[PDB]
């Protein structure tokens, strides 16, 4: 078995949004207290022992 | 094979500001070859071909 | 759609489009579709599953493009919202941009 | 930019082959009974 | 499937000259067995050692689904009365719609079924016993729009 | 969607003591 | 230059072309009918039509 | 629905792709670097990138 | 009408219909009708009666339907009038309602 | 739409669209004649004009 | 830089000159085969 | 990825020349009926 | 007859074109 | 422009464009242009009319398109302004509906 | 809980006069 990558591109899709409402949104996400936060679904410390 | 642009010459509508709404604009063109083609001799171009 | 023909030219007269929603489309076969507006259609010689009435379409995969024009001059998917920026393409056969 | 111009002759090719072998090597089976007719 | 141009031993054999299950199945018919045990020659290997050069064919089927394109600027509807249905109460006066379609060839006559999605309001009132009344109205396509 | 907003009054259920009864137009 | 009241603002084309809505062919003449539509908040000049 | 007050009117692509600005090919790995750019007054979600 | 064809689609551009009266219709032959677009038609090789100008119609019994719609969603004799409301039928072969 | 019986010859379909076609003729002085034509359902095409 | 760009773009412009020869074969199968 | 281009488009030409032959034994045998 | 001379002649035209550009690939994958 | 090139890409860094006017462009040749940055210049073997220091341009018919974009995702006059929105084309072969 | 999933500062709302989505902030 063998493989070779020819061509890799990065697709993205923007929601089309009114510029007034998407700069209101920007204003309220550039602020300190409007920080985004995520969890790792399984938060883990991986320890594998022989 | 020709490609040409032809302007309006009718005085009423050649400098008019047409305001919003739908309009019907329709005009006729001539396929007479003595009437749309000039010559340097003025020979009949319907019998020339 | 004529036999072996590759395009369908559809044109709708000037019409109000107030409270218009989308469109839908599917391809049928003439012999499998009965003519409604008749008490008897004597040329209907089919009796299998009628796709028209039963909703059991199966020729949705023969479309390769559709395009919309309003006013006779403005492509509706033409506010630069698509990678093919003046029509939809359903199937692309011969792909070289990875679409 | 010369790596996004590659692989684009390897799937043009695929389409072409089935239009150059279904319109070539199956016209070579149309020489067995058709040679003077339309 | 086999690459018929870049395989150099490609011979186009027809149905007649294909054999496989030689001696254990009938000759082009659901009838009794015929022939001798012999090597096959029908499908070309695509796997294992001695695989032939191949092309890739790709398609999909959609059955029981009508294609639909919403008449909304963002192509998702967040309300039955679309946002561009309500830009036709201020920027409408009637316009033409021309749609072009490209379809595969069919060897038989076909129809195109285009559905133009509207409101079909069926509305009914009784004002007295044994009396029934109705008014039926539709919006972008409607009947009684050029006669009484 | 395909057309379905053809729904009920957006009431809630009527209040009671002992889970159920009928009050009509009250 | 003026920074307001000349700006395009919203997307709109500055050139359109209208295909005929009807055409008749005669041996001595030709006829083409159009629907020439000017959208709201747009003013056409008929000096620039051809 | 909203009266077009939640959507753009100044024309922007929905679907985009960012070509590589660098590619490194190796004997066991591939590294692809892109510039992922978000125009002003656009909201990008990293759920819709792939 | 090309020849051996059973439907003839005919349509008119959008326009106001104020002061409109009826319609009439009749079928002619392309062999028996000169072209009046020119002053001389070299392809007119008939010298018999010309129904276009002499009113010598004789081919009205070939019609079997006419259907009139406005904007492709209004049917003009519609709103219930005729026994089959949305289409005139000049003649019906294969009957069963006693039409 | 129309439905016509099939016929082996090429045929035409003649549709008369019945309108008004009134002319008013005034002679306001000796050797002066004036005429004005009205046709109302067809004026924007399908009338040659 | 632009030698190699043009190199493989002259082999994607040579398959569109073999792309209309399939249409010159298709005359044997014909197209739009309906009749009046 | 350039070894692919040079070797599978020198394989393309095999049935380019066979297609020349096929038309010359069909459409040139209608110009000289058999 | 004309349309056959726009198939036969173009098959043999682009045999030459194709062949010389495969060679170009082989010497510019070494540069 | 390398000999026999069909494209020239330009990339400019992120830069403030306050008080920015247009662009202009023309094509010159390598041998007909000296460098003014070095007062030494031994490779200049030309002596004709130098179209760099004199407006004697003559290769402004050799341009086919120009594409302008900001942030590699915004086509600048692409508010649908142009009849071909995403690029200017200086010239094209085949009218393609009278463009 | 046992594996994380606690998120969401959202409820959703649609103003009356039908259900009319977006209040566009109050």
């Amino acid at each position: 078995a063998s493989i070779s990558f020819t061509s890799i591109n990065l697709y993205a899709t923007f929601f089309p949004m009114a510029h007034n409402t998407a700069s209101t949104l920007e204003a309220m996400l550039r602020n300190d207290t409007n920080d985004q936060s995520f969890n790792d679904y399984l938060s883990a410390a991986n320890m594998l022992y022989p | 094979p020709f490609h040409i642009q032809v302007p309006q010459k009718f005085f009423a509508i050649k400098s008019l500001l047409l305001l919003p709404g739908s309009y019907t604009y329709e005009w006729n063109f001539r396929k007479d070859v003595n009437m749309i083609l000039q010559s340097s001799l003025g020979n009949d171009l319907r019998t020339d071909g | 759609i004529p036999a072996n023909a590759t395009n369908v030219p559809i044109s709708i007269p000037s019409r109000n489009w107030a409270a218009f929603r989308g469109w839908s489309f599917t391809r049928l076969k003439t012999k499998e579709t009965p003519s409604l507006g008749s008490g008897f259609d004597p040329y209907f010689v089919y009796s299998g599953s009628i796709p028209y009435l039963d909703g059991t379409f199966y020729l949705n995969h023969t479309f390769k493009k559709v395009s919309i024009t309003f006013d006779s001059s403005v492509s509706w998917p033409g506010n630069d919202r698509l990678l093919t920026p003046n029509e939809f393409e359903i199937k692309r056969t011969v792909d070289g941009e990875g679409y | 930019l010369n790596e996004e111009k590659l692989l684009l002759l390897m799937a043009q090719l695929e389409a072409l082959t089935q239009r150059l072998g279904e319109l070539t090597q199956q016209v070579a089976q149309l020489q067995e009974q058709t040679r003077a007719a339309v | 499937v086999v690459d018929e141009v870049n395989y150099k031993d490609y011979q186009a054999v027809t149905l007649a000259y294909q054999h496989n299950n030689s001696g254990f199945v009938g000759y082009l018919a659901p009838t009794m067995r015929q022939g001798q045990p012999y090597p096959a020659n029908y499908p070309y290997p695509l796997i294992g050692k001695s695989a032939v050069t191949s092309v890739t064919q790709k398609k999909f089927l959609c059955d029981r689904v009508m294609w639909r394109i919403p008449f909304s600027s963002n192509f998702m509807s967040m309300g039955a009365l679309t946002d561009l249905g309500q830009n036709m109460l201020y920027a409408n006066s009637a316009h033409a719609l021309d749609m072009n379609f490209e379809v595969d060839p069919m060897d038989e006559s076909t129809l195109l079924y285009v559905v133009f999605e509207v409101f079909d309001v069926v509305r009914v009132h009784q004002p007295h016993r044994g009396v029934i009344e109705a008014v039926y109205l539709r919006t972008p396509f409607s009947a009684g729009n050029a006669t009484t | 969607d395909i057309n379905f907003s053809s729904l009920a009054p957006r009431h809630g259920t009527r209040p009671f003591m002992g889970t159920w009864s009928d009050i009509g137009t009250s | 230059a003026p920074t307001h009241d000349v700006t395009t603002d919203r997307s709109q084309r500055l050139t359109l072309r209208f295909v005929p809505v009807d055409r008749e062919d005669n041996t001595y003449s030709y006829k083409v009918r159009y629907t020439l539509a000017v959208g709201d908040n747009r003013v056409l000049d008929m000096a620039s039509t051809y």
